[PDB]
């Protein structure tokens, strides 16, 4: 370029530390800048280099995703897989955990992949060698899927049963709630007085969820509210109706769930139990596999326990449809969530309505004393 | 004989590959005396690093070389590594490859500097750097999930998939142990106890690590604490004085879930896990939602699993299922995962060997270890 | 139907707020449901309808924040506002102060609020009465804004002046610095010697800020450093290079300020005078208001003073771009703050580096004598 | 006419509402006789409180009822409040409401005790408590600025944005004036003068209050004193002797900026203002840097405002301007700031009435104030 | 062989280094004859100093050159040193470095004049001023522990933690043995004796040295002593008379624990040590509460260790253990530590050599000494 590239061959005898600076190729600065005429000769000599060098003298079948993931999982627990193969075969509740096998079945490759491994030992990798061990067990895919039953079947019943028993308890409590009937009568008669001479004059009943819509109705003064008026009215001359929130205690548990969710969960459990019966017939029953009765006799108590989940959930349909006719609404346009969460919001809003009444009364008493 | 070193803001865990527990777990603090050494003969070695600084902390300036994950002093960091390799581990890194850990979303400058320190000051034959949050799942068995990583200076929720962290879904929260310890001092003054110097910081840290739990609810717990004195606990200072904390037990870790107490606009660790999930794909959301894995010492408050699960329920969809997982090795989760990774037979491939480091300089760490 | 339709005629005297509910005709629920035997008579009476139809019969000028803040501010200086209004009308430099006028405009409400007060005296509070007197002055918002240039214009021009002259002097001082050139050559030659046979063999230049990275380079023995090597080499056989730090005396102030900050400030004050120019045209000119030439003639000297700043600010762009071409770096990826702070820190490193060389020599002399 | 009683660690202030330049100003001191009174004719009292105890300090003990803001002894403080209301002001507290001031970041027991005392022992119709530094801001006329107050034992830097403070960024330091006085008598001993008794403590406080200044550059000012005696001053003791102080004039005031001399790990009072700024919002820091108003008696050293501005500049980035305000009456900033509060008619609705206290007890203050 | 000299307010101890014997010991008093001379045959000396002054105490007005640790007269103090180096030790200070001791918080003049007087008058090759209390800790062999050094004039505590002193927590009290001897005279007047001469002061010192003790409990002793003559240890005067001391055998040392007897407002020596530790850090209090060391002559009364231990525990934390160490040779603890300090090999580089004093002046004692 600009006659300024006399590259100096050095070739040090001993390798030195190499500082990494940002490279300046002789193009951007070569034209006209600083350092074009560096006097390298006035510094170059043989003593300095001798002194300077003194101080600074120096997987065959598995794909990419599963091969590393399987190797990681095997070292995660760090225990021989032959025993683990015995754990799943013998169903040892100690070593086996839910977390251990849920990601295990994810680690299983396609059922074909484990086949040639048995037909084809130390040369292969830790994931490949473990592939042979798991592939030996007949019907691998259904077997572990059969293992993920007692770790959930016992869990499913205890998770759902408080939800199942809470809905009916609220229904029976609401069935005998006389205070709710007294409160409902007050709104209907009072509401008909305001609706006279209109499209809703003399209405002999109204749809559910209207009680929470009473707050949206205001008065001549914005402070007063129609729902608050009922709260103020009852505390004056019609007591004993403020106890309806206490009459219902399982409001929050039942409203949080719906019968539709339980139907789907129960349907899946039927399918899960169906796989075992096919497995038992397909795989006849030993010493090698201690699962023997741990799964088929589990069904014997599972079917007994699953049976009790049918009639009681059937008691939901019998009681809710009767409750649906009680409030005049089919169990198709309105479900457990929509019907009851609306009522639960009414319970919270009624207590707040009577709370602001006490707060409003306190200011009234404060000014009367003053 | 691979070595694994996990550098952290509060503590540093070191040991050997293939082990189950770290060989040395000592605080990452460098202290120097501030007074005058009137005693002749002894009193030398003004650089106290590791456990020695903790024992003599009454006459030392306790300075943390790491703050908020980023290194604020690269001189004493070399001291800590020198202390770890020669004092705690008693091994020469001249023949032992070393694996390190890095924080999520680390600056590119800090990571490249660590390569030079290993390869020049200690000249290890090989070195690798891995993400801190990814190693949590390698230790937790599963290869997919979301790591609610926490610690002394950083709090990261990194929803990895197949062992590769998703970059766009990582959310960083500036709320970790050190802020919790500092908040404890501010609220402790309300009773009459004051801690100012860094020597008394360890006293407040020890109080936090023993007598603080996470309350499921506050609308009733606050009334319980004021009404009754059943929740009070007593702690003894090294001076021998008796202090009773009481109400401030649960108000120190609750800053994690309500950072508005500290005056920070960012939402709690319960809400950042939610938002980090939505940034991921819809199809993969099913697996990560039920596979949440905690990590870091900041997540060792009793009652953290049930509190986070309850809070994460209302924001989660009703059909969705949530399972917060708390392995027993939360404190050392990010270390054992590195032990699992290094012990693999396939880990020899992507070593950053010394021979290939000189050819590509320190820039090789950007294209080799990713 | 089922004898449950005793339509109750009400005919209220005064129309009320009719609530809208879903209609329940007496054809579906009238067969057998709830509300067939409502005890309407048990609630029906004369008092309820009369009371119910009654409820549903179809600092003052300032807001909360300004009323107290203005009352606080008006009592802060405890002086009559009538003289204050005349003071701002006459622009009295004794009473008026930059702090007094800065937090005054904060206490003006929106310009509308000050209008009807004049049309609407002792009954109103001190905050309302203050607005009446102040609001009588036409064009309150601009005129009070019109005051607040000369109270700060002199302060801003005297602050930019040491910021500009220091950088330019630093640029000129570095331009003629031969010792800087002598030092730069030594690093390049020695660095090229060790970088031989690598990706940086025979480099004809390096980027700026690499000199501060020379300290990070160590040697065979950890005490011996490459940055200290140059200082040790210079003091031995190549003197007069140690005087380069004294050649630069305004780099510290040059490093403190950056051109980017200056450009924003210069742009802002250009808009300030423009407001006065629109004020002069919008408000033609006297005896009543002593503003007279205090602003229109102030602009005359302001524009004269401003024009000198534009030349001096433009003197950087002429000088720095040539300086940018001198060291090869565009003033877009690198600015005044980063470049000089890097060089400001380099000066500290070298003086410390030569200081530790003297300290090591002191121990070297101590052991030789002993 | 409401009252303001701004109790202080080392000296208290009192006066009516709608006023400045506090009227009843006397040190918060309580002393009891130490020797035996031989005379029978003299009417020696059990204890002397306030200005009376200062005149006869030769035989008294001069115990401070307040230390570092937190009240150590509550029996003697009831004497002080009774002394303030009856002798200094000559006002019956049963008819005129009383305002109080209190330092930030203090135990809830301390402020609860004042609530109890005023309502039954004194039976005040109403009472309110406000933060000291919040009063200090709008005593300067502004409403958005950091107040850095330094009294005897409390050095609190409270960032403020409006009529509401910012509790998140409130800092505190135990490095205020009283700690410096104990340091001054420590460095007076290298010159051969020894002060040990509490009677001789008040003497050292007057040496500091009259012959002490803050050096702009401590390193440079040390060479000037050592090279020549161009800074020496002489002070006269009450007995009659005269002592001379050299470099002790600026060494003890500067321990605020370098607390390593006192043996405390806490950072300097210059840095605690800078650190307290970074705890607030980034947008907020623009207004919080230009209004660094200084208050409190300890901030009345010559050159303290100049020294703080220079040191703050080094830490802060050049993009932000620094303005260290210093009102002429910064010593009584706390009193005057609360004085205008009772003047407002709007403040009447913000009272703690006896009926409210009766139905809630001393706990009413926490939810209200 | 270095020379160790320990000049105290009431008695000097000077000997050699290494040897454990203080060698020559004699009081630090000087007396001038106040009686006229008559006999001329025998040679008459000038004002008497040393032990010879006590022999002829009946005619000389003995004067103490040192008062409260502070040298009040610099004329007589040089006389003692010549009496020390030549008459007693029979050594030439022309070739022997000499150690000096000085109480903490002593005026800078005294340590300056010690350097100036010795260098110009004795021309010792080296010198050092070392704190007495810190020097005494070498005799005990420990390295931590708050050291009480109650000499004849000064009572100071220095907390040392791991070799790093805490000058901010050094408490010095001007109440020691010399003040007690004046109190002994004040209480002897009550029974009916007189001691109002400086020749009778030494005799009263022997009343306190031999027949004084510190009661374990004090309020009960007055009840016991007044009721019955249990303790009436009698003493004989030098002339031949005999005296009887009752309850005043223990009241004299009581003032050390209740200085209100002497009228001083300072706290006792039991409260000062507790207050000194409270000034230290919280962590270091554990190693100081159980390591209280004693030294000096005033700490040789019977029951002083037991009385302090009971009083400290009345203020120390309940779980804290108080251990008042008191070696049997606490009289010479300062000197024994000096002999060990001088003979240390690493101590040879801390001497203030002759050449350094000339080029720095008398202020060098504030640089090479603590
Ligand atoms: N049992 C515990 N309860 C509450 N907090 C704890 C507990 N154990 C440790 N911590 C906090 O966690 C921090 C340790 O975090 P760590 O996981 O070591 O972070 P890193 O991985 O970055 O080193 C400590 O500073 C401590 O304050
Ligand atoms: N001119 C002065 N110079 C230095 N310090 C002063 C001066 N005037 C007062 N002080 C200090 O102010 C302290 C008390 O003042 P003040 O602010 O009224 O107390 P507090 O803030 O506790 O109410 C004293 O300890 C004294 O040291
Ligand atoms: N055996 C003893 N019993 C009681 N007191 C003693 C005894 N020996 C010395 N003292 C006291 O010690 C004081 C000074 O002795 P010493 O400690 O040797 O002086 P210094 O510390 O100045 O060298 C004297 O006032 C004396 O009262
Ligand atoms: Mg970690
Ligand atoms: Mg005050
Ligand atoms: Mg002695």
């Amino acid at each position: 370029p600009f006659g300024l590239t006399p590259k100096k061959v050095y070739k040090p005898e001993v390798q030195l530390r190499r500082p990494n600076w940002s490279k300046f190729v002789a193009e951007d600065l070569s034209q006209d800048c600083f350092w074009t005429k560096v006097k390298e000769d006035r510094f170059e000599n043989n003593e300095l280099f001798a002194k300077l060098t003194l101080a600074f003298s120096a997987l065959k079948v598995l794909d990419s995703k599963t091969a590393q993931n399987l190797s990681i999982f095997l070292g995660s627990f760090r225990m021989p897989y032959q025993e683990i193969k015995n754990v799943i075969l013998e169903v040892n509740e100690a070593v086996l955990t839910e977390s251990m096998i849920q990601n295990l079945i994810k680690q299983m490759p396609e059922p074909e992949q484990l086949k040639m491994l048995s037909e084809l030992y130390d040369d292969l990798a830790e994931s490949e060698q473990f592939g042979v061990v798991m592939g030996t067990v007949p019907r691998l895919r259904p077997r572990l899927n059969a293992i993920l039953f007692k770790l959930q079947f016992s869990e499913q019943v205890e998770n759902i049963k408080p939800e199942i028993v809470s809905v009916t308890a609220a229904c029976e409590e609401l069935r005998k709630s006389e205070n709710f009937s007294s409160l409902l009568e007050l709104t209907l008669l009072v509401g008909n007085y305001m609706n006279a001479g209109s499209r809703n004059a003399g209405a002999f009943g109204f749809n559910i969820s209207f009680l929470c819509k009473l707050r949206d109705t205001k008065s001549a003064d914005q402070k007063m509210t129609l729902l608050h008026f009922l709260a103020e009215l009852c505390e004056n001359d019609h007591p004993e109706v403020l106890k309806f929130p206490d009459e219902l205690a399982h409001v929050e548990k039942a409203s949080r769930v719906s019968a539709e969710n339980l139907q789907k969960s129960l349907d899946q459990m039927k399918k899960q139990i169906a796989d075992v019966e096919r497995d038992v017939q397909n795989f006849p029953a030993d010493e090698k596999d201690k699962f023997v009765e741990k799964m088929t006799s589990f069904v014997k108590d599972a079917q007994e326990q699953y049976n009790k989940l049918r009639m009681m959930h059937s008691n939901m349909e019998t009681l809710y449809k009767e409750l649906g006719d009680y409030f005049v609404f089919d169990p198709k346009k309105l479900s457990v969530e929509e019907f009851f969460m609306d009522l639960h919001n009414f319970r919270n809003m009624f207590l707040q309505a009577v709370k602001e009444n006490q707060k409003r009364r306190e200011t009234e008493e404060k000014m009367r004393r003053a | 004989a691979a070595l694994v070193v996990d550098n952290g803001s509060g503590m540093c865990k070191a040991g050997f590959a293939g082990d189950d527990a770290p060989r040395a777990v000592f605080p990452s603090i460098v202290g120097r005396p501030r007074h005058q050494g009137v005693m002749v003969g002894m009193g030398q070695k003004d650089s106290y690093v590791g456990d020695e600084a903790q024992s003599k902390r009454g006459i030392l300036t306790l300075k943390y070389p790491i703050e908020h994950g980023i290194v604020t002093n690269w001189d004493d960091m070399e001291k800590i590594w020198h202390h770890t390799f020669y004092n705690e581990l008693r091994v020469a890194p001249e023949e032992h490859p070393v694996l390190l850990t890095e924080a999520p979303l680390n600056p590119k400058a800090n990571r490249e500097k660590m390569t030079q320190i290993m390869f020049e000051t200690f000249n290890t034959p090989a070195m690798y750097v891995a993400i801190q949050a990814v190693l949590s799942l390698y230790a937790s068995g599963r290869t997919t999930g979301i790591v609610m990583d926490s610690g002394d200076g950083v709090t990261h929720t990194v929803p990895i998939y197949e062992g590769y962290a998703l970059p766009h879904a990582i959310l960083r929260l500036d709320l970790a142990g050190r802020d919790l310890t500092d908040y404890l001092m501010k609220i402790l003054t309300e009773r009459g106890y004051s801690f100012t110097t860094t020597a008394e910081r360890e006293i407040v840290r020890d109080i936090k690590e023993k007598l603080c739990y996470v309350a499921l609810d506050f609308e009733q717990e606050m009334a319980t604490a004021a009404s009754s004195s059943s929740l009070e606990k007593s702690y003894e200072l090294p001076d021998g004085q008796v202090i009773t904390i009481g109400n401030e037990r649960f108000r120190c870790p609750e800053a994690l879930f309500q950072p508005s107490f500290l005056g920070m606009e960012s939402a709690g660790i319960h809400e950042t896990t939610f938002n980090s999930i939505m940034k991921c794909d819809v199809d993969i959301r099913k697996d990560l939602y039920a596979n949440t894995v905690l990590s870091g010492g900041t997540t060792m408050y009793p009652g953290i699993a049930d509190r986070m699960q309850k809070e994460i329920t209302a924001l989660a969809p009703s059909t969705m299922k949530i399972k917060i997982i708390a392995p027993p090795e939360r404190k050392y989760s990010v270390w054992i995962g590195g032990s699992i990774l290094a012990s693999l037979s396939t880990f020899q491939q992507m070593w950053i060997s010394k021979q290939e480091y000189d050819e590509s300089g320190p820039s090789i760490v950007h294209r080799k270890c990713f």
